């Protein structure tokens, strides 16, 4: 029902838990990411990621960085 | 006047030339041609293609004598601007060092330039002077030089005989036919590159001989299928029909606007071509 | 002749064009641009040789 | 007569269809690369949309070479002087 | 007559079928690549779609001159007049 | 006057199966990018609606065309007439 | 009768015919875009397949009209009775 | 009757033979996307196997049409009757 | 009935002939495809060649119905039955 | 029998040129992709050929019954003993 | 001779007619190139616009033979005169 | 005899002409892949290059039959004989 | 005989038309794809150059063969003479 | 007549396409040439105050 995300930065961890539905602005295009996913290494654009738990929402400003 | 009748005289060039019996007559139909050998002169075209050639050296005479080497006056910096414009084109191609490409591709790009600008002006304008001074009112007369094949074979066949005489002249007769027989395909024994001489010489003596006749063909389908587009459209008012005449109007408007793509590209595709052509004669491309 | 007939008289033309325009029409006017950019290029070198 | 007359209206309808279908699916394929140039450097747009035009003069060559010989077909007639 | 008649029918079917063919085809090339640019870059959509119609110009520019003729075929007929 | 009606029969197969092929082909490659943009930005899906009904309508504009003349010679066939 | 009952049994194999073979290339560009669409993003397939659904209403559009005029120069034949 | 029977095996082979075309050509561009996309979400194979399945349907729903009518003017043909 | 026979040979070409060019295109696409996912994951292959078999089945369905109609017609011919 | 041995020079030559056709487009797709592969890793070329060649023998499948019914038609004639 | 000046017209407009739909597809696929290339690295600009026009000149060499040897038929046809 | 002649003249035009057409798309496709891996790894293209030559065999395989039978039924023709 | 030496005309233009618009699209793929390899590493340029002819040689070799026969078939007809 | 009325169809054509390139198609390139013209001046006269 839901993949392991972790959120982080060079000095501190921003999120850790489990979650249903991952959508993030990668940078050729926004990505909506859930369980069993194929491995995927892309460049993100400097924005928010919003995070879906069992069907309540988060909004972060990030500027830039890499999902993996 | 009809629409076939209007179109009919139009289509002919004015012809002088061999007859059987010598040097002297006018070409009365195109059946009289099976006859006739090599010998015979476009009358209504050498007039044409010579006179705007001339307007070209004589606007480069206008602007000589009187340029600043500062401040640019208001007819010279128009000028400037189409020269910049040249000049930048010319630059974003050729990086070279040879004195023949650069005064070749100026004249060939204004020559071209000025002969198409022209192509706005009625087609029945132009025959009537020379029909009243040859007192003939038969007589054929097609003013459009760029819209005949052998202007642009005349400068094909020309730099092509170019390209051919440098590549001959630092190889020699034995190395071009080296080039023409062991590559693009090779091998390091005798008995398979047999098998591959006949297929080289297919590849690169079609290839070859392509270049002249696709740069010659390609220019002159796209000039003559521009002064015969305008031309049918023009034929709506010549059809003398009510209905056709009065939908014309909205047509031509929008129609107007396009010649400016025409008299760029075709005078650039020659230049772009020529450059390379020449520049590929004194090296092994292979 | 319908159409064969200008064959000989452009390829003639041409080639003295472009040989004629070369030794008597171009080289005067190009000089002008190897001048016209030195004009610029001496001021901007004065400007670092004043400050210098 | 007839029969000269009868293909001739088919010839214009080739040389015209064929010239229409291509020149469709070519700036099809042209117009859909610069779209997709336009979306990636907006601030290329001017210099990409010349570069379109430059291209379109090649494209559209040999289709209006068709359509003047297909029009001078319906208003004049080359075959039908030769009986 | 019949056959000069009956040929124009089929070239009037050339000129508009092949001329909605290539339409339809070059349509779903240039409108797969603006939908493309309008999920990628939302805020240029008002932009991109004026760039869309200037390439719809070009597209369309040949197949409505052959729709004209077709038209003036089915109507009138400048080929029985020929005989 | 077998072949004139004969004739039209196979103008008006040509006119509407040209059609389907082109329009069928058109918007697999025009929904095809609608849904590809739709599971990228599913939020977009509103925009990206409106924006694929505007090129619908310059898609099947010509084919449109080509099946109100088809319908035209079953009903009403205008060469039956000019023989 | 005989060449326009004959040509008739063409003019529906080209209805029929055509209109198949552009839906089954239209359903395998817009089926393959929906695969992409639900292997990259799995949680949207439900709204996906809805959106699917609306452009294969206007993908097999011209299609029916195609197929509907083809049933009704077989069981009926508005030709035949055009003498 | 020898030309109407002639023309309708010509019917049933374009009848049948488009829909062998297209259906072919569809399952590549559809076939292709669940191998692409099964590769992607391993995890997912029994879900998209089964949308491949509702896609197919709609690609082959006229191709069979087509065969239908082909198979019916073979073996009970309509044209005939001169109806 | 002459002209049934030998006419029918041209039925069989279409039938056979239009297969065998749907077939060839069809698996290169289907087959580009999973060569393209079994060079990139090579532990997937197992699978993915049994889900390109599922792919064949209805990919050859209805080539395999057009060759079977192109065999009966040449060793079988209903049509000459029919006068 | 001059009909029937005429219509069948046609019939072998659209089985073996619509083959022929089909298979030189399949082989540019499927071998292109083949060699993108080689191109990804050298270390898979033994293994990706095996599957080239599985997947060559169903792409040229029934191209090889086309120019084997062909290849029968020139050399006993099967149309001309059914007159 | 009838027959001979007919076919010719048909013989020039298939001559020009696919070599206008080759170069005008040929060319939106290589000007498609350019405009993505020149996009993804603005300053490469100079010689692939130089590359592009190398290119052309392979583009249509055999095209501008076909619409050479068809202006000659049109012309002075050579067929018209072998009896 | 003039139609059984006349229609091996045709024969050979579809089996030289659909070689070319097919040939020269697929080396298109193929060869367009060899330059995209020879950029890749440019210290493999000598493996690539005789790669792609046991490929090239495989595209032209059933064209060189087509200009073979060709080349056959244009100086021993064997239909004139089953006369 | 006029029949025969008509059909050559349409012979020559298939030879030569299909040859066309092969190598034109065939052309628009390889040099699509040589331009985007030199828009991404410019130091490959000469190498690539050189690659591209090998290749460029294959796709015009069935279509030379072609254009060879067709002006064969216009100088010196050989099927006239097999009465 | 009609004869005559077809001169008429070309010539309101000719003006109002005339007039509607002169007066608005054409005033883009007017200011594109004389801009050009400024900026080469205030370019000499800024090469002749360093100079001074």
């Amino acid at each position: 029902i839901t993949v392991h995300c972790d959120i982080v930065s060079a000095e501190a961890e921003i999120f850790s838990g489990l979650v249903e539905m991952v959508i993030a602005h990668g940078a050729l295009g926004d990505l909506g990411i859930a369980p069993g996913h194929a491995p995927l290494i892309t460049d993100l654009k400097p924005g928010p990621i919003r995070l879906v738990k069992q069907g309540e929402q988060e909004v972060y400003y990030i500027s830039g960085g890499f999902l993996e | 006047e009809t629409a076939s009748g209007y179109i009919q005289h139009h289509l002919q060039n004015l012809t002088f030339g061999r007859l059987p019996n010598g040097d002297w007559g006018f070409a009365h139909t195109a059946e009289q041609a099976k006859e006739m050998g090599f010998w015979a002169f476009h009358v209504d075209t050498l007039g044409w293609s010579v006179l705007l050639g001339v307007v070209f050296l004589f606007i480069f005479r206008l602007a000589a004598k009187k340029a600043t080497s500062g401040q640019p006056g208001g007819l010279q910096n128009f000028v400037e601007v189409m020269v910049e414009f040249v000049d930048t084109s010319v630059k974003d191609t050729f990086h070279g060092r040879n004195p023949l490409i650069a005064p070749l591709a100026l004249t060939v790009f204004v020559w071209i330039f000025l002969l198409n600008l022209i192509d706005l002006v009625p087609v029945d304008y132009l025959p009537m002077l020379a029909a009243k001074i040859t007192g003939d009112e038969h007589l054929f007369f097609r003013a459009v030089a760029t819209t005949d094949p052998n202007a642009t074979l005349g400068l094909s066949i020309s730099v092509f005989a170019l390209i051919v005489f440098y590549s001959i002249k630092v190889k020699g007769i034995g190395g071009f036919l080296g080039e023409l027989t062991l590559h693009p395909f090779s091998s390091k024994n005798i008995v398979v590159q047999i098998l591959l001489i006949p297929v080289n010489f297919l590849l690169e003596f079609v290839t070859l001989i392509a270049k002249p006749v696709s740069l010659a063909l390609r220019l002159f389908g796209n000039m003559y299928a521009g002064e015969l587009i305008f031309i049918l459209i023009a034929v709506m008012f010549g059809s003398g029909m009510f209905l056709l005449s009065a939908l014309g109007v909205a047509l031509n408007w929008a129609w107007a606007v396009f010649h400016i793509l025409i008299i760029t590209l075709q005078a650039f595709i020659f230049m772009m071509l020529t450059i390379v052509y020449l520049s590929m004669a004194h090296e092994d491309n292979h | 002749m319908n159409i064969n007939a200008t064959l000989i008289g452009q390829s003639v033309a041409f080639f003295i064009f472009v040989l004629f325009c070369m030794k008597f029409v171009w080289p005067p006017v190009i000089a002008a641009l190897q001048e016209r950019q030195k004009k610029i290029a001496d001021g901007l070198d004065a400007a670092n040789r004043a400050a210098r | 007569m007839e029969t000269v007359v009868g293909l001739t209206a088919i010839a214009v309808a080739l040389l015209i269809g064929l010239g229409a279908l291509g020149t469709a699916i070519g700036f099809g394929l042209l117009g859909g690369k610069f779209l997709e140039g336009a979306a990636r450097q907006p601030e290329m747009v001017p210099m990409l949309q010349v570069k379109m035009f430059i291209v379109a003069g090649l494209l559209d060559a040999v289709t209006m070479i068709g359509v003047g010989i297909a029009l001078f077909f319906t208003f004049a007639n080359p075959f039908v002087g030769q009986i």
